[PDB]
């Protein structure tokens, strides 16, 4: 059969017809090759089928329909790169990959031994992903860059990401541009969610300009709903005659009635009940008045249905996207050879370590990593397997190349599909601080600059000369640890706030130790939780109060004031219920955004001013639409496009977040992999704690607000220093030893004199304040301690 | 072409403490201004006066400021993006400059100079892989570039090397020992000793395409094919209130591999003394022509190179000490704009010229 | 004459960030390069770098230019004198040029276009009284260029507006409909709708002292007399990877005014489609026996409008998109400062071509 197809091929290039027969049988041989050797016992993605060879063959020969002249190394090329191409990408295990790269290879030395496996077998090289194939090959790193370029034309509230095309993620890419290509291309993506996958399927609809069909419904509604936007979806691709691009997330499965929709939709391009009786005959009399805008005789029903469906199927490609369902189609939902031999599925999960070199590359070089005295950011171990690290950008990439290996791995949390999204959102806060810590940096010269721009001609340094100068070096002296205390908050907004103990610790618990060998200082108050949140907010938090005895609900003090992805807060402890609320307290709710959408009882719930998250007690179906899951990310068609911006006006403090009181509350799937799982595990010192506040209604609760406002009152004296900083900046330029010549010198520092004390003042009221209360709230761990054993 | 940077502050830049080097950009309408802040500002020639880049980083004072020009291309690229200071506080800070005219964030620190670093600049000609440098440690030093590592360290002066160039394999540098060096940095082999200053020099200045300068004043009297190319030019001004043109690899500071090869270690080749202002040089500048120099008493002089006659003065660039002064070069095609000389002082300003 | 605008950059600009529009002032060799900083630049095209203007004032970026052209001595009177260009903050920005070549101050600041004014073209057939625009609103809308006021709005699209012309006593837009139409600047009555793109038009532009592009192609091509007096020509290159050189007189917008009113309002006329390249083309000039065009692919191309074929493929001008080409207009006394071109684009860099 094959040696039919491949003869076919040779007549058509037949300058190099000798190999005819035994690339036939090399296409035949590393087929049952491999299927002998991967059976689908080893996996159901080594389905072997004969299929596949046909499939194989698609690439070579539509190759060959562009080539301008074959040539055995561009034959072999064409046809080995399509090798791992279609054969080995339709595969997950790498070790499997190895010995196939050499099945391909041997199967070469076999069949077709005078060509040059060594640059095309051993190697994933894309022929020209932005020029027709004709045999061109283009360096797929530069293809990253040249898109780069390119999407500029789409960087239009559209793309414009701060992510980075990994090597393999653009060969990833130029694979769905071939799906693209097919007629009907169906996909199925699987791996890291909204990470270079859900993000990559919007980022190719912008490239493109592909209508992204979704399921605007809820599970309030049903099938009826969706069926309405099965009417006017088919009506774009039959009626209107255009390109659709259904794209299905996993979880849109509303029923299994619905999916069978699907199911026949699949088989037969068509729908059961929706598009028959009557919808069938309003179909008819649209269908056949737009044949008869197209002067076709297809006006005939049998024909003008026929052309419905054909239509329909040249305007389908659905891309369905997918994370392992727990409703064991974690087998994949594509069970049967039926449609896994038509769909095009994306074998992804994980990236290659090589590939984090690329990936942490180019990340390194889209944001400012490196920094002035700062040498590098590494110190416990490993640079193992990578490059020794000579500066900053340097230990970014080791350390991703180890991290996200094993960031994540162990099998708690599937093994197979971790997130390098994730590692980006880590070093995207990195990023957010490279600048703004950076610039701190500046700015801390600065506050040191604008000392001296006024010091010599104008002062009497006492203090002022102490800390000024401190901190003028101290800038050096923290010229490492700035980066080891921002590590770990990229490491909290990477994983350690969302994935678990197990699947984490793969990297976490040894990155304590196995981050690398070159400096970086961690300073041993590099908490998470403290060091993205401001004491006087933070204490806007704790006098709501805040469970900071719970690391986890510590952390809201920057989450609830901070936060990109929705955290999952969950509140049966009603831990935040408590806080939310109170923090909230005299606040309104939220505004700027004004309109009400299309989930009003929701909007009309919350359009008020300043703070408020989706409320206590307010569960997903109850009041959480799928609408918004979409609409929560952006919404420019309620933030009209005339503003320009098309993402919802939104702030932190106001941003609707969830609390669930269900622990697998109804997070849509590619959320729940995208959700900053807020813990609510009462910790002991949570649990005493609470208990203390029952106790503490014996007679001192109120001891531990006031502590949480005196904290507060510590920082009224920032000024007295800050104002020095303000009132030193003109003279210093007149330095002639003439200090004491004139009241530029005592109009600033002999206030200094008495603001010295003012710093003191309410200050140490607080802390006079402190130990008292602290004595007023311990003397029950005599029984909370007692509590914490009661609640195990 | 011709040039006429003369008129009178046609820009008044405001700098608030003392103005240190002013660097125009060489294809952007902005001058970059080093201060004792130490704080640079890009300023905008057009909409001035507007300090559109103010930079904090350097503690003490910024000394000098390079990158913005280059001799290497690729390199280039990637370094119009990176200017390079040096500083009183031993900083000399690589800043990567940002598109939106204003030195966001610095990539490297070079350290290596335990005393003040008066002077910095890029070996652009190795493809940019080093960087030139010295201070008053009486010590010049080699980084690489492109990973900001001190490979190279030369001991040429006795006392505070005041000011350093990049000759591609040679260094030039000047200092308070009133004697002249230049060093071969392939091999350490001292290029140049000449003490021609009575009093400490303190401002040096590699040839540059002036080879005009060969038809005013040539040493040795002739022959410059004998070795233009390694006797190489440069100016020296100092305290003598002098300012001094100079070859320095007549007097060579090499292992005298012969006798004495022209002479080497011995009299000085001072090229041509000029006499004019009454102090201490703070500046010198050829635009081929013309050097417009500067001085403690506050007087800029546009010496006719050709044996050495005051053209114009200015008094009135500054009411404090004129500390440098900037003269754009005509090029064809790009000329009207360069009839231009940036000047800054301890009064605070930098005074724009044209 | 034959334009060649060629050699090879006589004047290399290196901008801050990048260029969207270079264009030379109506009576003057200077240019005003319209950048997205937003930043306009006054250029005398024989010198650099000029700080003659530096214009910062488009908040964002400048979208639209015009009014350096004309064709009306008592309007030109004024023309020189002023320009009209648009911006992503929504305003028409229109300012006065003055004899120190450039736009000295601003005069009419107008609002109304509520998503981004992209196209801006001045009604100087209304002897500079009336401006047509067209933004992102799917809307086209009439000022009072020496009052600044709105005059009258117009719906032609049903999709964002990409570009405008003005011609006859009718508004030309085309926009990410794919679809050109124009209507009647004081009443909607059409005189153009255009369905001859499968993807969206990028650049329009009416036919000037040119009869050279009529020799090539009379129109109208039924009865070219008709309307050949009356050669409302006009272009439409567009993401289909093409310049389609168009025409108003018959696909005019008479909405079945009889039964099919003549051959007008439907598949656009399609005077000669010049098939591009694999890039989307950014500027063209209409030359008569050549057109000039320019496009992402960093190409600079000389098509002979003789079919419309690419005599010249320049991919070397720019390293970015090119986004702008300017080839001065046809006018005898100037021929060599007419036979210049300017250029601009996504790399950061100008180009002066002759």
């Amino acid at each position: 059969i094959y040696e039919i197809y491949y003869k076919a091929i040779f007549k058509l290039v037949p300058e190099f017809r000798s190999y005819t027969e035994p690339f036939a049988r090399a296409s035949v041989h590393l087929y049952n090759e491999c299927k002998a050797r991967y059976s689908t016992g080893l996996q159901s993605h080594y389905l072997f089928s004969p299929r596949e060879l046909t499939r194989l063959v698609r690439g070579v020969y539509t190759a060959i329909n562009t080539g301008p002249r074959q040539t055995l190394r561009s034959l072999i090329r064409l046809w080995a790169y399509e090798a791992w191409r279609i054969f080995a990408d339709r595969l997950v295990g790498v070790k499997e990959k190895n010995s196939f790269e050499q099945l391909l290879y041997e199967t070469v030395d076999k069949y077709l031994p005078n060509q040059d496996l060594g640059n095309i077998s051993s190697t994933s090289l894309l022929f020209s992903g932005l020029l027709s194939l004709d045999f061109k090959e283009v360096n797929k790193t530069d293809l990253v860059n040249f898109i780069e370029e390119r999407f500029k034309t789409f960087c239009d509230e559209e793309l414009e990401v701060p992510m980075v095309i990994h090597e393999s993620m653009v060969d990833h890419i130029l694979r769905i541009d071939r799906a693209l290509k097919q007629v009907q291309g169906h996909m199925m993506l699987i791996g890291a969610s909204r990470t270079g996958k859900t993000i990559l399927t919007r980022f190719v609809a912008w490239l493109n300009g592909l209508k992204i069909v979704q399921p605007k419904i809820h599970r309030h509604s049903n099938l009826s709903d969706f069926d309405m936007i099965l009417k006017k979806a088919i009506s774009d691709c039959s009626l209107k005659e255009s390109r659709t691009c259904l794209i299905i997330d996993e979880s849109n499965i509303l029923e299994t009635a619905f999916l069978e929709r699907m199911n026949t939709l699949l088989a037969n391009a068509d729908i059961p009940d929706l598009f028959q009786g009557e919808e069938y005959d309003k179909l008819l009399n649209n269908l056949r008045n737009k044949t008869r805008s197209l002067g076709l005789l297809l006006d005939t029903e049998q024909e003008l249905y026929d052309w419905f469906v054909g239509e329909i199927a040249k305007n389908l490609h659905v891309v369905f996207t997918i994370c392992d369902p727990t409703n064991n189609k974690s087998s994949a939902m594509i069970s049967s050879p039926a449609l896994f031999n038509r769909c095009i599925i994306n074998w992804m999960g994980d990236w290659d370590t090589k590939t984090m070199s690329q990936v942490a590359n180019n990340m390194v070089d889209v944001v400012p990593m490196e920094f002035t005295d700062f040498i590098v950011p590494e110190v416990n171990k490993e640079l193992v397997f990578t490059e020794p690290i000579q500066t900053i950008r340097d230990a970014v990439v080791n350390i991703l190349i180890h991290f996200d290996r094993n960031f994540y791995q162990k099998m708690k949390v599937g093994v197979n599909p971790r997130s390098p999204g994730y590692f980006i959102d880590g070093l995207r806060a990195l990023v957010k601080l490279v600048t703004a810590k950076y610039q701190d940096l500046q700015e801390n010269q600065r506050f040191v600059n604008v000392g001296l721009e006024k010091l010599n001609e104008s002062v009497s340094l006492t203090f002022e000369k102490e800390r000024w100068l401190n901190t003028t070096k101290q800038f050096s002296k923290t010229s490492q640890e700035l980066i080891g205390n921002c590590i770990i908050s990229s490491i909290y907004e990477t994983y350690f706030g969302h994935l678990n103990e197990r699947e984490r610790g793969d990297m976490l618990v040894i990155l304590k130790r196995l981050l690398g060998k070159f400096a970086v200082k961690y300073d041993v108050n590099y908490r998470f939780i403290d060091y993205l949140v401001t004491l006087d907010e933070k204490m806007k938090w704790l006098e709501c109060g805040l469970d900071k005895n719970d690391y986890f609900l510590e952390n809201m003090s920057i989450v609830m004031n901070s936060q990109d992805a929705v955290p999952f807060l969950l509140d049966p402890s009603s831990h935040m219920i408590t806080v939310i609320s109170n923090y909230y307290g005299n606040k309104t709710v939220l505004l700027s955004f004004l309109e009400e959408g299309f989930v009003k009882r929701l909007e009309n719930a919350v359009r008020f001013g300043s703070v408020v998250i989706i409320q206590d007690g307010e569960f997903f179906d109850p009041i959480i639409s799928r609408l918004i899951s979409r609409e929560f990310n952006h919404a420019g068609n309620r933030v009209t496009v005339e503003i320009g911006d098309h993402e919802v006006d939104v702030s932190g403090d106001f941003k609707l977040f969830i609390h669930s009181c269900d622990p697998s509350g109804d997070i849509p799937i590619f959320l729940r992999s995208r959700v900053r799982l807020v813990h609510f595990v009462t910790n002991k010192e949570s649990i005493e704690t609470r208990i203390f506040d029952i106790t503490l209604t014996e007679e001192n609760a109120e001891m531990q607000r006031k502590r949480e406002d005196l904290i507060k009152l510590n920082t009224e004296y920032r000024l007295k220093l800050k104002n020095l900083e303000k009132r030193l900046l003109e003279e210093l330029n007149n330095s002639q030893g003439n200090m004491l010549e004139n009241d530029e010198l005592m109009v600033t520092l002999n206030n200094l004199k008495k603001e010295a004390m003012n710093i003191e003042k309410k200050l140490s009221e607080s802390e006079e304040f402190f130990p008292q209360f602290d004595n007023l709230v311990e003397e029950y761990s005599i029984i909370g301690k007692h509590s914490v054993k009661i609640f195990s | 072409l011709k040039w006429i940077p003369r008129n009178l502050p046609s820009c008044l830049i405001n700098v608030e403490s003392s103005v240190t080097s002013v660097k125009l950009h060489p294809n952007l309408p902005i001058v970059f201004v080093a201060t004792d802040h130490g704080k640079l500002y890009a300023f905008d020639l057009f909409n001035y006066t507007i300090p559109l880049a103010s930079l904090q980083s350097h503690t003490k004072a910024i000394t000098s400021m390079d990158v913005l020009f280059t001799n290497y291309t690729n390199s280039s690229k990637k370094n119009y993006l990176v200017i390079v200071t040096a500083s009183k506080d031993l900083q000399i800070h690589v800043f990567k400059w940002v598109s939106e005219e204003c030195k966001f964030q610095q990539i490297r620190s070079l350290l290596g100079h335990e005393h003040i670093v008066s002077a910095v600049k890029i070996w652009q000609k190795n493809n940019d892989v080093h960087i030139a440098s010295c201070s008053r440690d009486q010590t010049v030093k080699i980084w690489d570039f492109h990973n900001g590592w001190s490979l190279k360290t030369f001991q040429p002066h006795s006392q505070w090397v005041r000011s350093i160039d990049v000759l591609g394999d040679y260094i030039i540098s000047g200092s308070h020992d009133t004697t002249l060096r230049l060093t071969h940095w392939p091999s350490g082999n001292g290029l140049s000793v000449g003490t021609g200053h009575e009093f400490p020099i303190e401002k040096v200045k590699f040839i540059h395409f002036i080879e005009d300068s060969p038809e005013i004043r040539f040493r040795t009297p002739s022959t410059d094919r004998y070795k233009n190319w390694g006797m190489q030019y440069c100016v020296s001004a100092s305290r003598d209130r002098t300012i001094k043109i100079w070859e320095i690899p007549l007097p060579t500071l090499m292992a005298h591999r012969a006798p004495i090869p022209n002479p080497t270690d011995s009299n000085f080749r001072c090229v041509l003394t000029l006499k004019g202002h009454l102090s201490w040089v703070r500046d010198i500048s050829i635009r081929g022509q013309y050097l417009f120099s500067c001085a403690d008493d506050k007087s800029v002089r546009c010496w006719d190179l050709n044996t050495g006659q005051c053209l114009h003065v200015w008094e009135k660039l500054h009411t404090g000490f004129v500390n440098c002064l900037d003269l754009d070069v005509d090029f064809d095609s790009n000329v009207t704009p360069r009839q231009m000389m940036v000047t800054g002082g301890l009064d605070c300003k930098s005074n724009v010229f044209m």
